[PDB]
C-alpha cells in the first residue's frame, strides 16, 4: 500500500531542466501539506520544498530558491517540482512526502514517503 | 498471583480510556483533535482539577480572582480548514466529576487520578528541572536526579509517594522544617499535632527510599527532633547528597497521556480481561500501535517533540541517556540540544504559525521499569579492636589500624548525626561511577512478552540529561 | 624512698593473705579445694559485697527480691571422692566485715578492698568485650582497648581511678551527659550542684589521663559547659577516638587472687618486712612459686584457661600479643581461638561434666608495668605569618603555607572546640603505626631483681586479642 | 577627575605641615630636634589625644589616676651640647585643639587626624605582632597578614576603615559575639538597639573586603543571627583563616610621619596647588628629598632602624620581603634578624646612652600602593546534573561526577554556613602558592611621573617578615 | 624425683600385640587420673588413653578404639596399656601421665611425667 | 663638595708606625662624632676607631685596640689616626667619617665619608 508514486527522474546536464511528478493516493490528495526531498550521494536526506492546500504558500531550501518551483495540478491529484537551471548539486535521489499536519523543513514531520526518482545531472 | 493486580490496573486504564472518549464527544473532536496531546493535557488537568477537593474548598471560602471555584477550564486546540484556533473552555467542576464516576462504574476511583497525576509528572520531569526550587530551598540545582514527583501534591497517595525521589522528600521536609523557623508552628495547636503526623510520616517514607542502613539510621535520628532547626535542615540536606551515590529506591511506572488508554479502548481494548502492568511491557506495547499528535513550534524539530514525549512515558527524564538511546533505536539527545521547549503551549503564542506532527513513540527494543536505586554494596561491620594499650615498658611500635581510624575522624560533626555521617562518607568512599549495576539484567525485543532472552548493552557519549 | 610505700603495699596483700587463709579455715577447704580459683572469686566478691555500703545502704531501705540485705553469698566449689559438688553458701555481711577487719589489724584497710576490685577489673577486661554497653552509649564496639576499668565502680578512689582508661572515663561521663538531657538532673536541686561536682572531678580525671596538650585544652573546653548536651557529647566521643593513636597515660597494676597471696602468707611470707610493688618483679616472682587450679569444662583446653587467667593478671589485656608472647615464652593466642569461656562457672552448669587442671601463671621473662601510654611527640607551635596582604602592585605569586593552611580546614566544628579537633586530627596525621615507643626499655630474665640487663625483642602474627 | 580629591589630600598635607610647624615654634626645637622621628611620635599623639572626645567624655566623668583630663602630654628629646635629656611636658587639650584649628583655616579638619592615626597603625604593624591579642581572642597567632590596623580605633571613619584588614574586622566583631555570652549586652536597652547597628556595619565592612562570592554570602549568613554565639564565633574565624589563600581588598596609603610633611611645607612646598596623593608616586618623591633623624639605642643597627620606617611608611608590614628588597634596593630584613626594637624609646631608659642617626627612607624604583588582595578567579557554577537515578532495569554503571560530589562532602557542617564553607575550601583547594597575581603590573623608576614603562622583576629568599 | 616409670616397650611386627607398664609413685597411685600419651617421630605428643579413679571410667583416640584397653592393676599401685592389633602407626614413645584433676585429651592437663617407652612397630 | 679630605697614607713595613690625617670641612669641624673606617681588599668597610666631640671618648675594634689611638687637634680642624704596630691586616683603605649623631661601629650611622687613602703595609 505505498501511498505516492513518484516520477519524471532521468538524465539531463548543467544548465537544463526538469519537471517531477508525484501521484498522489486518495489518502494523500487531501492533506495537510506535500513537499519534495533529496538525497545526494552518500549524505542524509535533506529538505528540497513544500507545498500546503488550505492555502498556497511554500517553503523552498536556500540552494533551489529562484530555480525550482513546487506546484499542484487543479482537477487532478498530482504534485509538480519544477526544477530549472539544473546544476550537479541537484544530482540526488527525490522523494516525495506528505503530512498530516506538517509544513516544514524536517523530514520528520511527514508521515508518508515515495520509493524516489533519479535525477542525475551529468 | 499476578491476574488480581494485573486487572485492577486494567480496570483502572479502562475507566480512563472510556472516559477519556467520552469527553471527547462531549467536545465533539475530531479523529485528529483527539489525538492531540494537548487536548489531552486540558483534559486530565481539568478531571484532576475537579476532583481537587482541598483546593475546591479552600477556594470557595477563598475564591482566586481568575474564575469562580465551581467551574474548571483550559485551552482545547481545534483545527477547521488548515488553521489552528485556540478556544478557552469552562466546564463544571461537579459536571466532569459525574462523568468520570459514570466512566468508572460509578466509583470515585481515584487510583486512575493518581495514574494521570504521575504522567504529569514524568512530562513535568522531562520538560523542567526546578533550579529555583532547588536554590530557594537551600539545595544543590545539580541535583536534579533525585527531584522525582517535585510537581506532585502531598496528597497523592502511595502510588504517587512511591515514585517520588529521595530529594523531592528532602525538599519537601525541608518546607516544614524552615517553615517552623519562623513561627511556633509545632506548638501545641492542633495545626502543630497534625503535622507532627505528617512529619513522621515523610520521614519514614524517606527512611524507606533508602537501602543502606547507615542512610536510614541517620533519617532516624533526624526523626527524633521535636523541633526541627538548621541542624536537622543541613542533616536532610546531606542524605539528599547522598542520594547522588548510594540512592535509593525510587519506584518508576510507565504512565501514558489519556489519549492513547482512550484510543485503545475505542478500538475495543479490555483491559480488565487481558491485564496491564505499569512494569510490565504493556506499555512499551501500547506505544508501538499508538497514533498520537502533538502542536509544534514553527522552527521546531518534531524528532525531538517525539523524544521529549518519549521519555515522558517512560519516566527517563534522569536515566543514562546511552541505555535509553539503546532503548529507543535513536539517539536521545540531551536537553540542552533540544530543539524544542515544553509540550505546553502558552497562552500568548499565536495559532497563526502553529502546526502538528506525529508523534513517535515506538522503541526498538523494551526494558523492566525498576524500583530500586542500584547496588549498594557495603558493611564491614568490623568488631575488632584497632589499637593497643600497651602494659609492659619495652621497646616496640604501638600498632593501629590508621586508614580506619584517620578516616572515621573525617566528615565529623557536633551533632547527634555525626558518626552516620562519617559512615556515609566512607561508604561513598567505597563506591565508583564504574561500578556495574543490574548484574546479568539485559533488554528484550518487542516479540518476547515473558522476558526470556536478554540482551546485555556494551556502551564506548555523554549520560547525563541535564548539561 | 621506695620502702615506705613498699612496706605499705607489703601490709595490704598481707591483709589479704592472713583473710583468705582465716576464711579457707572458716569454710574448712581441703588444700585443693582452697587453691581453685572459682572458690577464691566466691570469696572475694563476698568480701566486696560487704563492704559495699552505698549497695547495702540502697539494699536495706529497698531490699532485691533475691534475698535479705544482711546477708551476702556466692557458690563454692567442694570436691568430694572425686566427684565437683557445687553448693550455694550464705554469710552475714557483719560477719564477713568483722573478719577482714580482723585481718587487717582492726583496720577498715579499703586498700585490699580496691585491690581485689582491680583484679576484678584485669579479669573481666581479659574476658569479654562489652560491646552491648558501647552501642548502647553511643561509642564504637572496636574502642574497647580504651576501656579497662569499666566493670570498675565509680566508688574506688584514686587506686581505681588510676588503672581506668580514656575510653571508660569517657563512657561514665557520656551517662551523666546523656541522663541529664532527659530530665532536669543538673538543676539546683542538691543533686545537681553534688553531681557538677562530680562531672568536674571525672573531667579533671580524664584531663590526667592524656599526654598531649590539644586533648587536655579540648577536655577544658568540654568542661566549661554548665549544662552537657549533644555537643559535649559528640567531643567526648572524638576524645575516645583520639585515644586511639594519641593515647593517654593509663596505670597497669598486677593485681593476683587472694588464693595466691594466701598460700604465700601460709607458707609464712611476711610482706611488711619484706615489700611488694605492683609494678616490680615481685608479682611475678609469686605467680612462678604460685600452685593455682581452676575448673575447667569437658572439651576445654586447660592451656587456654591459663593463658586468660595470666592475661588477668598482668592487665595485658589489650596488649600486642607479640610482646605477651615474648613475655610468656608460650604463644598468647587471641580471643577468637582461645578454646575456652569464663573462669566464673555458670548457675545452671551441671558439675557432673566439669574437673580441674593446674593453672600455668609462669612466664619465661618479666617486665615493668607502665603508667605511659607511649610516645606523643607533636608541637610544631610556629608563630610565623603563613600569607602575603600585597601592598604594591607588582607582577608576583602571593606566597603561602599550602599544606599548613589547607589542613587548618579539615575536620572543622561550628562549636567552641573546633580548633582544638583540628589540631587533634593534624597531631594523629603525624603518627603512624611503627612509631617506635619506649626506646632502649627491655625485658629483663626473672633473675635480674634490679633490671640490670634489659632484652629489647624483634618481632617478625597478628597484634589484637580481639578479633 | 582626580585634581579635586588630590587637591584635598593637599589641602590635608598642608594642614598637617602647617600645624607641624607651628608646634615645633611653640616647643621652640632646633632643626634636628624637629626632625627627630620620637618628637614626632609625641607631638601627633598629644593632637589625637586632644580631639579624643570620646575618650575625654569618659575621662572627665571618670579619671585615670595619671593625670588630669584637661591636659595630654609626652616625651620630649631635647639634646643640648652632645647630651640627650628627655622632658616631660604637658599641654592643655584645648591648647593643641585651636593650634590645630588654626593650622587648618579654622576647621576641624578631622581627615588630618585619620591620616596620622594611620601613620600610628602602619608603625604599629611593622613594629609588633598582637599574638597576645590573638590567642585571647581565639585566633591563630599566624594570622598577622589579616592584623591591618588593629590598633586602630573603631572612631576612625571610611578613611579608617579601608585601610583595615579581614582579621582585624574579624576580630573587632569577634570581642562584640564574645561580649555578648556573658551578659545580655544585645537585649532591649538602647545599648543592644545601636550595638546591633553597629554589628551590622561592621558585617557590611567585612563583606566589602572580600573579593569571592561565597564568602561574602557566608558572612551574610553570619549577620542573620539577632543573638550571635559560638556558631558565628567559629564562622568569622574560618572567613579570616579563609583570607589567607582568598584574601581580601585591603587599602594601603603612604602615611608620613608629621615632621616630614611640616619639613616639606617650611620649605615653601604648596601640596594644593601641586596636588598629592597616597597611593601615587608623590610619597616616594617626597621620601627622597626628606631628612629624618631617629633616636638609636647603643648596639642598635641605624640601617634596621630605617627599614623599620620605611616598611611603616608604606604599610609593606606583610609585603613580600623580596619584592620590598626590589622596591628598596636594599635587602628588606625579616623580623625575626632585625637588629632593633620599637623606634618608641621607653619610659625607663636612660638617655646617657642614646644617639641618634640619619634615616635612610629612600628606594631605588615605586609602585602603585593597591586596594586589591589579587587574583582569586574561580565560579565553576555549573548546573548540570551529577547522578543517575535508574529507571530500567539493565547492566549497566550508574556514572556521576565523583570529584566534584565527594569534594561536597568535605568541611560540611550542622549550621546554615555549611555548604558556603565547603565552596570556599573548593575554592582554596585550586588557589596554589604560585599562583600570579597583578598580571602585567610592574615597578617604575623614580624619574616616571606617568607609570610609562613598568619593571617586572624575576625572583630567585624568604617572604614572610615574621618568622 | 621423678614420679612414674613406665617399660614394656620395645620392638614389635605389624598384627602384633605389647603391654606397657608404668610404675606409679605414692603421689601418683592416688590421683584423680592417669592416661598414656604417644609422641610419633617428628610429630607433637598427641593423646592415646585416659583412666580415672574413682570411677573407671575411660577416654581414648579414635586410631586406637578397640586396640588399646587401658587398665589398672588391683592391689598393687602400677598401670597397663594393652596394645593389640599393633599397626605402624603406633610407632611412637610412650609417656605415662597423671593428673591431680583432670581427665581429658589435652597434655596440658597432667601435672607428672615420665620419660618414655619406645615402641617401634617394624 | 666633598666634606673630608684625608693623607698620610702610602706603604710601610710589618711593625712600624703611620699617622692618618684628615682635613675636616667646617660643617664637619664642629660634628657629633666623626671615625675612621678601613676596607681591605675584596672585603666589606669596616670599622676602626670613632671619636666623639662634646666628650672626648671613643671606641676601637678588637683587632687594634692598643696599638691604634684616634686624636684630634686642638686650635686646628683636624682629624688624626695614629697606627702603631702595623701589621698585614691593617692593609685597606682607610675613609673618614663623620656623623651628625652617631658615634658607632655601623657605617650607616655616619653622613659623610671621603675618598680613602691607601696603607698597604708589606
Amino acid at each position: 500500500q505505498v501511498q505516492l508514486q513518484e516520477s519524471g527522474g532521468g538524465l539531463v546536464q548543467a544548465g537544463g531542466s526538469l519537471r517531477l511528478t508525484c501521484a498522489l493516493s486518495e489518502r494523500t490528495s487531501t492533506s495537510y501539506a506535500q513537499g519534495w526531498f533529496r538525497q545526494p550521494p552518500g549524505k542524509e536526506r535533506e529538505f528540497v520544498a513544500s507545498l500546503r492546500t488550505h492555502d498556497g504558500n511554500t517553503h523552498y531550501t536556500d540552494s533551489v530558491k529562484g530555480r525550482f518551483t513546487i506546484s499542484r495540478d487543479n482537477a487532478e491529484n498530482t504534485l509538480y517540482l519544477q526544477m530549472n537551471s539544473l546544476k550537479t548539486e541537484d544530482t540526488a535521489v527525490y522523494y516525495c512526502a506528505a503530512s498530516l499536519g506538517y509544513s516544514g523543513a524536517y523530514a520528520s514531520g511527514y508521515d508518508y514517503w515515495g520509493q524516489g526518482t533519479q535525477v542525475t545531472v551529468s | 498471583n499476578a491476574t488480581e493486580i494485573r486487572a485492577s490496573v486494567g480496570k483502572m486504564i479502562d475507566g480512563i480510556g472510556r472516559f477519556y472518549i467520552q469527553m471527547c464527544t462531549e467536545l465533539k473532536l475530531s479523529d485528529y483533535e483527539g489525538r492531540l496531546i494537548q487536548n489531552s493535557l486540558t483534559i486530565e488537568r481539568m478531571v484532576l482539577s475537579a476532583f481537587d477537593e482541598r483546593r475546591n474548598k479552600y477556594l470557595e471560602e477563598h475564591p482566586s480572582a481568575g474564575k469562580d471555584p465551581k467551574k474548571t477550564g483550559g485551552p482545547i486546540y481545534r483545527r477547521v480548514d488548515g488553521k489552528w484556533r485556540r478556544e478557552l473552555i469552562l466546564y463544571d467542576k461537579e459536571e466532569i466529576r459525574r462523568i468520570w464516576r459514570q466512566a468508572n462504574n460509578g466509583d470515585d476511583a481515584t487510583a486512575g487520578l493518581t495514574h494521570m497525576m504521575i504522567w504529569h509528572s514524568n512530562l513535568n520531569d522531562a520538560t523542567y528541572q526546578r533550579t529555583r526550587a532547588l536554590v530557594r530551598t537551600g539545595m544543590d540545582p545539580r541535583m536534579c536526579s533525585l527531584m522525582q514527583g517535585s510537581t506532585l501534591p502531598r496528597r497523592s497517595g502511595a502510588a504517587g509517594a512511591a515514585v517520588k525521589g529521595v530529594g523531592t522528600m528532602v525538599m519537601e521536609l525541608i518546607r516544614m522544617i524552615k517553615r517552623g523557623i519562623n513561627d511556633r508552628n509545632f506548638w501545641r495547636g492542633e495545626n502543630g499535632r497534625r503535622t507532627r503526623i505528617a512529619y513522621e510520616r515523610m520521614c519514614n517514607i524517606l527512611k524507606g527510599k533508602f537501602q543502606t542502613a547507615a542512610q536510614r539510621t541517620m533519617v532516624d535520628q533526624v526523626r527524633e527532633s521535636r523541633n526541627p532547626g538548621n541542624a536537622e535542615f543541613e542533616d536532610l540536606i546531606f542524605l539528599a547528597r547522598s542520594a547522588l551515590i548510594l540512592r535509593g529506591s525510587v519506584a518508576h511506572k510507565s504512565c501514558l497521556p489519556a489519549c492513547v488508554y482512550g484510543s485503545a479502548v475505542a478500538s475495543g481494548y479490555d483491559f480488565e480481561r487481558e491485564g496491564y502492568s505499569l512494569v510490565g511491557i504493556d506499555p512499551f506495547r501500547l506505544l508501538q500501535n499508538s497514533q498520537v499528535y502533538s502542536l509544534i513550534r514553527p522552527n521546531e524539530n518534531p524528532a525531538h517533540k517525539s523524544q521529549l514525549v518519549w521519555m515522558a512515558c517512560h519516566s527517563a527524564a534522569f536515566e543514562d541517556l546511552r541505555v535509553s538511546s539503546f532503548i529507543r533505536g535513536t539517539k536521545v539527545v540531551p536537553r540542552g540540544k533540544l530543539s524544542t521547549r515544553g509540550v505546553q503551549i502558552a497562552s500568548n503564542e499565536n495559532m497563526e504559525t502553529m502546526e502538528s506532527s506525529t508523534l513517535e513513540l515506538r522503541s526498538r527494543y523494551w526494558a523492566i521499569r525498576t524500583r530500586s536505586g542500584g547496588n549498594t554494596n557495603q558493611q564491614r561491620a568490623s568488631s575488632g579492636q584497632i589499637s593497643i594499650q600497651p602494659t609492659f615498658s619495652v621497646q616496640r611500635n604501638l600498632p593501629f589500624d590508621r586508614p580506619t581510624i584517620m578516616a572515621a575522624f573525617t566528615g565529623n560533626t557536633e551533632g547527634r548525626t555525626s558518626d552516620m555521617r562519617t559512615e556515609i562518607i566512607r561508604l561513598m568512599e567505597s563506591a565508583r561511577p564504574e561500578d556495574v549495576s543490574f548484574q546479568g539484567r539485559g533488554v528484550f525485543e518487542l516479540s518476547d512478552e515473558k522476558a526470556t532472552s536478554p540482551i546485555v548493552p556494551s556502551f564506548d557519549e555523554g549520560s547525563y540529561f541535564f548539561g
